[PDB]
């Protein structure tokens, strides 16, 4: 249930960043009619730059945690289906691949990556053979409808928000504004 | 102050002003000061925020000197240790408030004026503020408004007051700065801010130069 529980999470902290979404958007919609309107004060305004800046910085690392559960369902889930089919028939790409097996059963360390590296081109140029046929497939018995659902390429505006990097001394100083922001909601 | 510099302060400004001239003995000016500070922070703790402009340390300083009887132990330019101790306080009381209200306090210091104690209460006086502003003589003398210095010019804990765009684009202009001097800075600064009609549209305006 490794699985199932891993993508449980995916789906909490992108709720999560749905959320900030929506407070992001509450944000500008009340800065646009402050604006527009009689903005006479400044205090607010200043208020308003200091809570739009840490909360661009929370949508971007919750973009963050987003796309590296995504990517660790992913694996997760390849990998499982990479051990179940090759146990369900490993003697029959092992006799496929024989002598290099061998070459890396019954050899030194680096006879081994040798033969690592000389299966990697094998299954590479494996992968150029077929693909040229492009036959169209569907996704894993088990995990069909959960991967249609949260989809291979995730959201588009996932990616784009993840554009912007900030350095670990300014994602320190966000957490702390994140931090005092949390302090002053509370009140 | 001079009577016309505060009578001209009565009908400038739309909030009340309180003054005392040189007229007045030194207890007067104590007096007052102590008071409006006193109420200053009794209107404070009513969660109201209160801005101070204060005129000045040297000369509050001085009447405290003034009234003050001596401790016994004078330093040098005729001060004792006690005649500075209500000063401190008496500027140490800014600060924010937690639950509501914000005492903000901004003074000003006599610098250079050939008084030996002058550059004593400075130097007691150094350190103990959140953020200072420096003013020189050669910029004024070819007339250059404001005569404030950039350079010496600097502020504590930057990062929790502003946000980190309008920061870094602070810095811009710092590392911008730093290379030529004080005056050369003053007239690049006020000639290429002067057809910008904000400070907002200046940022655009420079950061693609």
């Amino acid at each position: 249930t490794a699985l199932q529980q891993a993508f449980d999470t995916c789906q909490n902290n992108k709720a999560a960043w749905l959320q900030r979404k929506n407070e992001l958007a509450a944000a500008e919609q009340e800065y646009l009619r402050l604006l527009s309107g009689e903005g006479r004060n400044v205090s607010r305004l200043d208020e308003l730059r200091n809570i739009i800046e840490v909360r661009k910085w929370q949508v971007n690392q919750a973009a963050g945690r987003y796309i590296r559960s995504h990517e660790a369902v992913q694996h997760i889930s390849i990998r499982d289906r990479l051990n179940d089919f090759m146990q369900q028939h490993g003697t029959a790409l092992a006799a496929a691949l024989a002598p290099e097996l061998m070459g890396y059963s019954e050899l030194t360390a680096i006879a081994r990556n040798c033969a690592i590296q000389r299966a990697t081109d094998a299954l590479r140029e494996a992968l150029l053979s077929w693909l040229a046929k492009g036959e169209k497939i569907n996704y894993s018995a088990q995990d069909s409808d959960i991967l249609t659902t949260i989809g291979f390429r995730p959201d588009v505006a996932s990616v784009d928000d993840s554009r912007e990097k900030f350095t670990p001394a300014q994602n320190m100083i966000f957490s702390r504004k994140s931090a005092q922001l949390a302090s002053r909601q509370s009140v | 102050e001079r009577p016309e510099e505060v009578t001209e302060m009565q009908r400038l400004v739309k909030g009340e002003v309180v003054a005392s001239t040189f007229d007045e003995p030194a207890s007067r000016h104590v007096q007052v000061a102590e008071m409006v500070i006193e109420k200053a922070k009794r209107l404070v703790e009513h969660k109201k925020d209160v801005i101070i402009l204060l005129d000045s340390i040297t000369r509050l300083a001085r009447a405290y000197n003034t009234v003050v009887p001596a401790s016994g132990k004078v330093l040098t330019g005729g001060v004792d240790a006690n005649a500075l101790h209500r000063p401190k306080r008496f500027f140490g009381a800014a600060r924010n408030v937690e639950e509501g209200g914000s005492l903000t306090i901004i003074a000003t210091a006599l610098i250079d004026t050939g008084s030996k104690m002058d550059e004593v209460i400075y130097e007691e006086f150094k350190g103990t503020g959140n953020m200072e502003l420096h003013l020189s003589r050669k910029i004024a003398e070819k007339r250059v408004f404001p005569a404030i210095d950039y350079n010496r010019s600097g502020t504590r804990k930057e990062e929790l007051l502003t946000t980190q765009e309008e920061l870094q684009k602070m810095w811009i202009l710092r590392k911008i700065i730093h290379p030529m001097g004080e005056i050369d800075a003053m007239e690049f600064l006020i000639n290429k801010l002067a057809m910008t009609k904000t400070n907002d549209d200046f940022f655009e305006m420079m950061k693609r130069s």
